[PDB]
């Protein structure tokens, strides 16, 4: 439970198409097996002050939030033991930080390329009608001259 | 452990908003409980008699041994709309034998919404419907303000 | 103590990522009660044989772990033959619950259906597509420089 070794296997998430598509969650797959013996108790991941709903571990942060309010990879998520989160649930109110209750172990998370693409990919073929007014422009002179 | 409970995360629910109930059931009695289906409809809360709207059931057929439990999920979008206003959402087990027959052995939940707009696009819509009443009105203003300015003084009207 | 059971509904998240992309199909689990479940099991009973291949043949994923420790497998990666339409018919992940037993017969299946054209002969498609024709671009507009050069 001391993360003696620090398995760190950072991957991106591809996120769909966030500008256009509405499924818009940054779930960056930080795989950490690290030397503990986790199981059957929720490890809960506390990152930027949020406790995210764990199951099954995630490792895996998920962000669910918009594109343009989540271009943002570097994290610091404390993962915290039962007895941590039962010391944090009473020092919170007491506004004690983070850092000040015994933990289990901490997290660094960097995946900055965040949403990788056009904001229309589908759109942009009709497009190709457009050269067809050279023709017509061609025609009209054509009645012209 | 775990024991039998039906819950709905979040009250916020915006216009025809979709709500999922999700119901695992503890099965304390003396035998394997074997639930051919499960009801689970939407309807006028004062007057449950009448099937205003039948929400679909898929049938499920669970087979639980006693003192355990088994989750099924359900779904429900209010076509039409409602606030303040539970329905029924009565859990029965259609529990069944080889002699052919089901035994009803039967507790009610809530739901509401908060409605704003609706529609493909109701937000479009309603700004063109709050735009067509300004226009209306400021055109009918400017109308009576032209009529009035170009006269006299506007007092021998009457 | 709760519910919130497996919800790993296939979503079409892009229908084009790049070119000879394999979908990796990934699935969501969303939990806060205290018990656990075993006897896992993944089946890739509804999926396309002809559009998109399984990496283990047919997927029989067997777990039987509720852990923060590791998962066996949740990224499936369907590997594509040739360009055309592709279909994301379903992913059957079902538990075979040990409180109970009978297995819990989930599986979600959508009517996604994607086009993905030929690479090289949608965006690099249908760009390949429309600069295919060099001659119709360049000689009418040659001629009509040629023309005004001989003209002004």
């Amino acid at each position: 439970e001391a993360c003696v070794e620090p398995q760190i296997t950072p991957s991106y998430y591809t996120t769909s198409d966030a500008v256009i598509s509405t499924e818009t969650v940054f779930i960056v797959e930080i795989s950490l097996t690290c030397k503990n013996r986790v199981q059957n108790m929720a490890l809960y991941a506390d990152v930027s002050g949020k406790q995210f709903p764990v199951t099954r571990g995630q490792y895996q942060v998920s962000w669910s939030l918009d594109h343009k309010s989540a271009h943002a990879g570097t994290y610091e998520v404390r993962f915290f033991d039962e007895e941590s989160y039962s010391l944090l649930r009473k020092a919170q109110r007491n506004n004690e930080d983070v850092s000040v209750i015994p933990p289990l172990f901490t997290v660094s998370v960097d995946h900055r390329g965040t949403w990788n693409p056009w904001v229309s990919t589908e759109v942009l073929a009709a497009a190709i009608g457009l050269v067809i007014y050279y023709l017509a422009f061609s025609a009209k002179s054509h009645i012209q001259a | 452990s775990a024991d039998t409970t039906i819950l709905f995360k979040g009250e916020d629910f915006p216009a025809n908003n979709i709500v999922k109930f999700l119901v695992g059931f503890t099965n304390k009695g003396t035998e394997d409980f074997i639930v051919e289906s499960l009801d689970a409809s939407f309807r006028y809360p004062q007057d449950y008699q009448f099937y205003i709207q039948n929400f679909t059931a898929l049938p499920l057929n669970t087979v639980v041994p006693p003192q355990r439990q088994a989750t099924f999920e359900y779904s429900f979008i209010p076509a039409e709309p409602m606030g303040g206003r539970p329905f029924g959402l009565v859990i029965n087990l259609n529990y069944k034998d080889l002699n052919g027959n089901v035994f009803q052995d039967a507790f009610n939940q809530t739901v509401t919404i908060i409605e704003r707009e609706d529609g493909l696009d109701g937000e479009t819509i309603f700004m063109y419907m709050f735009l067509a009443g300004l226009g209306l009105l400021v055109v009918v203003g400017l109308h009576q303000l032209l009529e009035s300015r170009k006269r006299k003084r506007p007092i021998q009207k009457v | 103590e709760e519910g919130a059971r497996l919800l790993a509904s296939k979503s079409l998240l892009n229908r084009y990522a790049v070119e000879g992309r394999d979908l990796t199909l990934q699935y969501n689990i969303y939990n806060v009660g205290s018990s656990a479940a075993l006897d896992v099991e993944l089946s890739d009973d509804s999926f396309p044989p002809e559009d998109f291949g399984i990496v283990s043949g047919m997927l029989n994923v067997k777990w039987d772990r509720i852990a923060p420790a590791s998962n066996v497998s949740h990224t499936v990666v369907l590997r594509p033959l040739k360009a055309g339409y592709f279909n994301f018919t379903s992913a059957t992940v079902t538990y075979l619950a040990q409180e109970d037993g009978p297995v819990v017969i989930g599986f979600t299946s959508a009517p996604g259906q994607g086009g993905i054209l030929a690479q090289r002969e949608h965006f690099l498609d249908w760009a390949a597509f429309g600069v295919m024709t060099l001659p119709s671009i360049g000689v009418p507009l040659l001629l009509w420089y040629s023309s005004k050069r001989k003209y002004d």
